[PDB]
């Protein structure tokens, strides 16, 4: 089922990007009702603007133009109950760079009780022009091929002497 | 079917003090909304029946004028009893006394009858 | 004179059986439930026929002397009792009619009496159930100590319940408690997951929980089950652990217990379940199977035109032809069962008829060799023979279909057995058949007879209450499926109850008749029940058994894959390699770091065993390397590896296969059964098992095929119902009768669906599915109730019409279950005795060294005594050591504990200060006179205390005990964290312990016990790897499958932890029905074939019907076969143990 996993924090420049915002009820079979508020604050400046607002099925989008165009909800659709709510943007710029705040409000309807929660997850992205690699990726395969040369090495190694040994063996007698 | 325990017949003499006994038993226990008994007398085997005490909630005695004030409850119905006391017995009094117990969730009616006889 | 009359009367041959008569008819009459008025006259009657039976028995032997001859024997003791009673009613009487009716059902038990040697059968019963003392003493005390242990770790948590934050008015918990009374407004204020008949249970750590958000967790409340299910007294945690032992709904309390308790108790469990169920279950059989060999040896041993028929006739006997003519009928029988076999709820038109067509043909050919095997032999030559009997009967019923209740005539299939004359194994269970109503026929009745006894006995006592109660039990104030109402009725509660499934039936009796009287004869059914059915099984079951550089390079691989450190490094890869499968799952995508290490370290792995696999064809050469099962094992296994890391390096993967593929990983612990020495041995028994096993299972198969095939009939597509989809409720019938109704109600209605059971009779396949929940019990009765409830193939089912079918059931269960298992317990356990024969009469189931440890705890089994010790020469120091060494201060000892251990029952939920300060003051002096007699037997013993096995253990008893109590001190100054102050406290039940020391009895079975660890531990390892095979398919298969029943947060396949606790309730088999079932479902509507799953790639919640059937049907078989092993190990020792 739901997992909440964290967005990735490096992204391409002039590529497309996804922010993923995930929030898991902590019961599955309870049904509410959610809506989703993003608010972003560039770097170098305080506040956050808020960017979009997702409330029924239609998405809302603040006129600003660091985020003008550029947007488009990739969120549970149709559901109602969205769960995960994700923000992919198309033609990654510089401009949009900083710190990301989403907070989500939830209707949870329950027997006699009618509960309002909010939970807020904030996104943080650095642009960057070439996509790094890794250094768990990069020090992994580094590490890995050691393990292969020496093990090699430590097999070759025995074999020199343990073949001597045997070929010692059958001269004697 | 609810179990109601009543004397058949009960003599009581003029002037004394009559307790019409009945014992009423059910499984489940017993609630105060959900319990309700009715208590009714007839002057006779084919005569009307004149409803006397109620249990709606409470106890609610009608003071019937055949009775002036005479009419008690004189049962704790959690116990499964409903009784009634008929104080300073008068020979009017003789007749046919019909005790109805209703009780949540039960679905049955629970029907004593008692004949009430003053001596002299 | 008069005398010799009734002394006439008396031994006759018409009198026994004219009593005997008469109490027949009795028993047909105390099944009315209700008789007529006019009953009332027949009821003297029989009165009249026992004062006249009792008359002259006394008069005859009496001799007006006090009656001396007819009082000496116990029977009639009970004929007098009998007398008395109906007597007595007549006579001023005791206010509880049902109460003092019930005695009545005693003339049942004159039956007895009467029946020509009954009375030697009782007798035997009884001899059995001394032997079973020591063991129910250990039970007893086993039950006690886990008890305890449960009531201090779980006491007051089936309490907590999630009670809403927010509250109107200014209400408070407590207010609000008092108040309200009533489901609906309780539903209001606690969470209740949706029609459940209570509160969901929450908790408090990170493991268990969880409580919606805007629910808190608090405790308040009675425990879930009404009551009945709760740790919180010493009385009811014993009921709760009875029923972990017995293994009935067991599973439930462990599910409960674990969410309100966390998941990190699940230990708690295994242990009990492991140790306090399958081995104490085991002892009982043990000694009654071995206390039933010494009465049935020991007995056994004191023993020892006219002349145109005649041309005619001769060529028919001609045409016996039994090298041809008579098997070649055989061929013909198979075949047409097997044509019998195609049948399905949706038949063409043209395929039902010719199902029709074939049937007449073979209808005809069965009787036309019937006709013609007239002639030749003639009618009275034909008929001697027992088997053409049982042949006629069939043909017969055949005709008579065509022209004059046609399930009669799905009968035919019976036939099927003929080939048990030339089957080896058929015969066997043909055999074991009739020896139950054969030799052991007078057994069998007795089972007969009191499961008779017990339904009537309890229609009598809890029938009213069941009626007039009705809303105690049930929401709809109807009465429910099970209940004890009528005779048939009381009979199916009473037949439940001996498959151990007494606890879910128990809470309704309970609820309506009260606690004291439905305890005690569900106790009683239970015992005395189970006894006659153990003892019918175990006797059935006995009694039935009986330059050439190259050379050098070639010699010096050889050198390095024999050395230790080798073997010893691809061990420690194995494990390792395996361990890293357990990371993946559903939160893979979290921790994406050990994502990438866990990705790379793989391909390290494969390199590592295709290398290796290299050294293994130069040290051995393909000839001796394809000659070993076990190189095969490892040669597939790299080979499936190393396909996905070439495919998957190409790219060009994800297409299903390569992609399936990867599933096939799970399969890499395997490898490591060859490197352990342990479980290596567990295997080779089970390989030379397997043969053997195959042949008990084709008999197992052809016998469950006809009862799948008169299943396919009577039910196949009866089992549809229009169930309104909001709450699951089926329609009334009153509306909607029909399928074709049913639809016009979804053109106007948005919820209302006609749908399937999922596991029924619609075709032979499904029938197999369907009759083996019935066969372990799991699932059966939502089975049953739709058997029951059918009416007609396009009909709407209607509440209990059938009721009938409930007898088809039963039978199956008899058949099905008690025989075969009967049978597959009796070959397996004989195949392994077979093979400890082979090998030199050793244990099968221990390495070489185990055998060596265990022939050192065999040692301490003997009794040479010890040096007595000196008494020091002071005096002082020697009256301590004269005190001392007397055993009535020992005595004295024992009764101390005793003592120590009623206090800890005392104790329970809620109990307030001034009790709990006594409580721990009384605790006080038990630790300092503990520790008073400790430091006394040191002062007189000196180094010789140390010498004996015990004192140790007593004096290291002392030691926990006050570091317990300080500890548990110390962390209530510090304070913070109850939990570890609760594990701290389970010190003290150390001391109860001792009390082995004093019972001979039990310490000879606990001997036994020990002594079975090695075998049991191989055992042990073996199933655990197979269980963690299991795991790993499920995590990647069945996690994402729509959480339905059995399936949930927590006990899901989601994560390694999850799986591992439902492999473990699995393994006894219970809820394996539930755990199935989301499996099963495919398709709109029964789930969404594509499901988003935010933060996963996958798409749908779909289970694999035939990937999911496969699963869990070999886990249910593999575990019972290694079960089976379990049982064969405990009894070998048993009996060594008990002989010495
Ligand atoms: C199927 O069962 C549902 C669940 O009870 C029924 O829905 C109820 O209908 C009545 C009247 O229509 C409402 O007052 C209740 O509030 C409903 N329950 C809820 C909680 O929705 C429904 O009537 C049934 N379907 C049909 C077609 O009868
Ligand atoms: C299936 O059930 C329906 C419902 O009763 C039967 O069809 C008719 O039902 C209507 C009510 O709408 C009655 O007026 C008719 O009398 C019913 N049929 C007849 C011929 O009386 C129908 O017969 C049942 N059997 C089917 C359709 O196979
Ligand atoms: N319904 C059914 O199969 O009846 C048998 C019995 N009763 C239950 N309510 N169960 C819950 C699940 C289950 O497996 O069906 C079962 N769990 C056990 N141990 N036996 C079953
Ligand atoms: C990028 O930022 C600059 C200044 O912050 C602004 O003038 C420009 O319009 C932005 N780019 C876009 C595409 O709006
Ligand atoms: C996210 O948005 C992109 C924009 O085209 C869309 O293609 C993609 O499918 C969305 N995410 C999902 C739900 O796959
Ligand atoms: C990114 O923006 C530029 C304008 O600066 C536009 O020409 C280009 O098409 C955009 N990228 C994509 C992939 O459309
Ligand atoms: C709760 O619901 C109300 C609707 O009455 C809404 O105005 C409010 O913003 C919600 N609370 C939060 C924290 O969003
Ligand atoms: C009140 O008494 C009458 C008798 O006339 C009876 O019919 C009725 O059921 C009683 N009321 C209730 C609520 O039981
Ligand atoms: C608590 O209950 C009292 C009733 O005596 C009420 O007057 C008061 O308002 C309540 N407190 C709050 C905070 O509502
Ligand atoms: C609902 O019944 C109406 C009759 O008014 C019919 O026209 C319609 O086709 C039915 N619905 C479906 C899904 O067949």
């Amino acid at each position: 089922g739901c997992v909440e996993v964290d967005s990735e924090t490096e992204a391409v420049y002039g590529m497309t990007f996804k922010i993923l915002c995930i929030s898991c009820k902590r019961r599955s079979e309870t049904n509410a009702e959610t809506f989703t508020e993003w608010t972003f604050r560039q770097k170098g400046t305080e506040e956050f603007v808020k960017i979009l607002r997702y409330e029924n099925e239609v998405l809302q989008l603040e006129e600003d133009e660091r985020f003008e165009g550029r947007v488009v909800w990739n969120g549970s659709r149709g559901t109602k109950d969205l769960q995960d709510l994700s923000i992919f943007i198309t033609n990654v710029t510089y401009n949009h760079s900083g710190d990301y705040e989403c907070h989500v409000y939830r209707l949870l309807f329950f027997e006699n009780y009618e509960h309002n929660t909010s939970v807020v997850k904030k996104i943080h992205i650095e642009v960057v022009d070439k996509a790094n690699r890794d250094m768990a990726s990069i020090v992994s395969e580094i590490m890995m091929y050691v393990l292969i040369v020496v093990l090699t090495i430590w097999l070759v190694a025995e074999m020199i002497y343990c073949y001597k040994k045997i070929a010692a063996a059958t001269e004697t007698a | 079917s609810m179990e109601v325990t009543v004397p058949a017949t009960l003599n009581v003499l003029n002037g004394s003090d009559a307790r019409l006994p009945c014992t009423f038993n059910s499984c489940y226990t017993v609630n105060h909304k959900q319990f309700s008994l009715n208590w009714t007398y007839q002057e006779c085997n084919n005569c009307s029946e004149e409803m006397f005490l109620q249990f709606r909630m409470k106890i609610i005695n009608l003071k019937l004028e055949r009775f002036q004030d005479r009419v008690e409850f004189s049962g704790n119905p959690s116990k499964y009893d409903v009784s009634v006391m008929l104080r300073n017995v008068q020979p009017e009094d003789e007749g046919i006394y019909n005790c109805y117990i209703m009780n949540p969730p039960d679905r049955h009616r629970g029907h004593g009858k008692i004949h009430l006889q003053v001596l002299m | 004179p008069l005398r010799r009359i009734s002394i006439k009367i008396l031994v006759h041959s018409l009198f026994s059986m004219l009593i005997m008569c008469t109490i027949l008819t009795n028993c047909i009459f105390m099944t009315m439930n209700n008789p007529p008025d006019w009953t009332k006259n027949v009821e003297y009657t029989f009165t009249g026929i026992y004062t006249f039976e009792s008359l002259v028995k006394i008069l005859a032997r009496g001799f007006c002397v006090g009656e001396f001859t007819f009082l000496r024997d116990p029977w009639n003791w009970l004929d007098f009792v009998v007398i008395v009673f109906a007597y007595l009613t007549e006579f001023v009487n005791l206010g509880n009619v049902s109460a003092l009716r019930t005695f009545r059902v005693l003339r049942a038990l004159k039956t007895i009496s009467v029946i020509p040697g009954l009375k030697t059968i009782v007798g035997a019963l009884i001899q059995s159930v001394k032997k079973l003392s020591d063991v129910m003493i250990l039970t007893v005390f086993c039950l006690s100590v886990f008890a305890l242990i449960g009531l201090q770790l779980f006491m007051g948590n089936l309490k907590h319940k999630c009670f809403r934050n927010s509250l109107e008015n200014n209400e408070t918990l407590e207010s609000i408690m008092n108040t309200l009374e009533s489901e609906e407004d309780f539903r209001k204020y606690f969470y209740y997951l949706e029609g459940s008949k209570d509160a969901l249970l929450c908790g408090f750590s990170t493991d268990s929980g969880q409580c919606p958000e805007g629910y808190t967790c608090v405790k308040i409340g009675r425990n879930p089950d009404y009551g009945y299910t709760s740790f919180d007294t010493f009385s009811w945690a014993f009921l709760a652990l009875f029923r972990l032992m017995t293994q009935d709904y067991w599973e439930n309390l462990y599910q409960q217990t674990l969410r309100a308790a966390g998941k990190t108790y699940m230990i708690f469990f295994v242990v009990v379940i492991f140790l306090g169920s399958f081995y104490l279950i085991n002892l009982i059989l043990a000694v009654v199977a071995m206390a039933y060999k010494e009465q049935n040896q020991a007995n056994i041993e004191e023993a020892k035109c006219s002349p145109y028929w005649i041309k005619f006739k001769k060529c028919i006997y001609f045409i016996v032809m039994d090298p041809f003519v008579d098997l070649a009928i055989t061929i013909c029988i198979v075949l047409n069962t097997l044509f019998m076999a195609m049948e399905h709820h949706p038949m063409t038109e043209e395929f039902k008829n010719v199902l029709a067509i074939g049937n007449l043909v073979f209808t005809g050919i069965f009787a036309a060799e019937m006709v013609l095997k007239l002639i030749a032999m003639d009618p009275y030559e034909y008929f001697q023979v027992g088997w053409n009997i049982f042949d006629s009967l069939i043909v017969t019923l055949s005709l008579v279909e065509l022209f004059l209740l046609s399930v009669l005539r799905s009968f035919r299939l019976l036939r099927v057995f003929k080939l048990a004359k030339s089957w080896p194994t058929l015969n066997m269970l043909i055999k074991i058949i009739g020896n139950s109503v054969g030799a052991l026929g007078n057994l069998t009745l007795v089972l007969a007879i009191i499961v008779f006894i017990f339904a009537v006995v309890g229609m009598q006592l809890f029938g009213k209450s069941y009626k007039e109660c009705v809303c105690k039990i049930n929401d709809d104030c109807t009465l429910p499926r099970w209940h004890m109402n009528d005779f048939f009725h009381s009979f199916l509660i009473v037949f439940r109850v001996l498959c151990g499934e007494w606890i879910e039936t128990m809470w309704d009796c309970m609820e309506v008749a009260g606690q004291a009287m439905c305890l005690i004869v569900y106790m009683m059914v239970m015992v005395i029940g189970n006894l006659v059915v153990l003892n019918l099984f175990l006797a059935l079951l006995l009694s039935s058994f009986s330059g050439k550089i190259w050379w050098n390079i070639r010699k010096t691989c050889y050198k390095i894959v024999e050395h230790s450190w080798f073997e010893s490094f691809i061990v420690l890869m194995i494990l390792l390699s395996s361990g890293a499968l357990a990371f993946e799952d559903i939160y893979i995508e979290r921790k994406k770091t050990i994502k990438i290490i866990l990705e790379y370290a793989d391909k390290i792995f494969t390199y590592i065993f295709i290398l290796e696999m290299l050294l293994k064809w130069i040290a051995y050469g393909y000839k001796t390397y394809f000659t070993n099962a076990w190189c095969w094992l490892d040669f597939l296994i790299v080979d499936v590896s190393l396909v996905t890391l070439v495919a998957n390096t190409l790219g060009y993967s994800d297409l299903g296969p390569i992609k399936s593929l990867r599933t096939l990983r799970a399969l890499r612990p395997l490898r490591a059964l060859s490197r352990f020495e342990g479980m290596r041995v567990v295997v080779n028994a089970l390989i030379g098992a397997i043969p053997s096993i195959m042949n008990v299972l084709l008999v197992c198969l052809i016998f469950w095929l006809i009862f799948s095939i008169m299943g396919v009939n009577l039910f196949a597509g009866k089992f549809y119902e229009c169930i309104n989809t909001t709450d699951g409720s089926r329609f009334p019938a009153s509306q909607v009768p029909n399928r074709s109704e049913c639809f016009a109600l979804m053109n106007v209605s948005q919820n209302v669906r006609w749908k399937n059971l999922k596991v029924n009779f619609d075709n032979v396949g499904l029938g197999y599915l369907s009759l083996l929940q019935v066969a372990t019990f799991k699932g059966w009765t939502i089975i049953m109730y739709a058997a029951v409830d059918s009416v007609n193939v396009d009909k709407q089912p209607k509440y209990e019409y059938s009721l009938y079918m409930y007898i088809y059931f039963v039978v199956f269960i008899i058949f099905g279950s008690f025989f075969t298992l009967n049978l597959f317990i009796g070959v397996i356990i004989d195949n392994f005795n077979q093979q400890k024969k082979k090998l030199g009469g050793q244990d099968i189931f221990m390495t070489e060294e185990q055998k060596k440890y265990y022939n050192a705890m065999k040692k301490l089994g003997s009794k040479k005594p010890q040096k007595p010790i000196p008494r020091p020469g002071n005096k002082i120091q020697g009256c301590i050591f004269d005190l001392v060494t007397n055993q009535a201060f020992d005595i004295s000892i024992m009764v101390l504990i005793c003592l120590n251990m009623v206090t800890m029952m005392v104790e329970k939920e809620g109990q307030s200060q001034h009790m709990t300060e006594v409580l721990y003051w009384i605790n006080v002096v038990f630790i300092i006179l503990f520790t008073g007699e400790c430091v006394l037997k040191l002062i007189s013993l000196r180094h010789y205390y140390f010498t004996v096995g015990w004192n140790i253990f007593d004096f290291v008893v002392v030691i926990i005990s006050i570091v317990g109590m300080f500890l548990a001190d110390l962390i209530e100054t510090y304070f913070v964290s109850p939990t570890l102050f609760r594990v701290i406290r389970l010190a003290r039940i150390g001391r109860i312990l001792r009390l082995v020391k004093g019972a001979k009895g039990i310490r000879t079975l606990l001997f036994a016990l020990m002594m079975s660890l090695p075998a049991l531990f191989n055992i042990g390892l073996l199933l655990f790897l197979v269980m963690f095979i299991y795991a790993i398919f499920g995590m990647s298969n069945f996690a994402y499958v729509k959480k339905e029943d059995g399936i949930n947060d927590m006990f899901n396949f989601e994560t390694f932890g999850n799986s591992m606790i439902c492999l473990f309730q699995i393994t006894t088999s219970a809820g394996w029905d539930g755990l199935l079932a989301p499996i099963l479902n495919s398709k709109p509507p029964d789930c969404d074939p594509k499901k988003v799953h935010p933060g996963s790639s996958v798409e749908g919640d779909c289970g694999n019907p035939s990937v999911g059937i496969f699963y869990f049907v070999s886990y249910i078989i593999i575990s019972f076969l290694v079960v089976v092993n379990m049982y064969i190990a405990v009894i070998l020792e048993n009996f060594s143990v008990a002989t010495e």
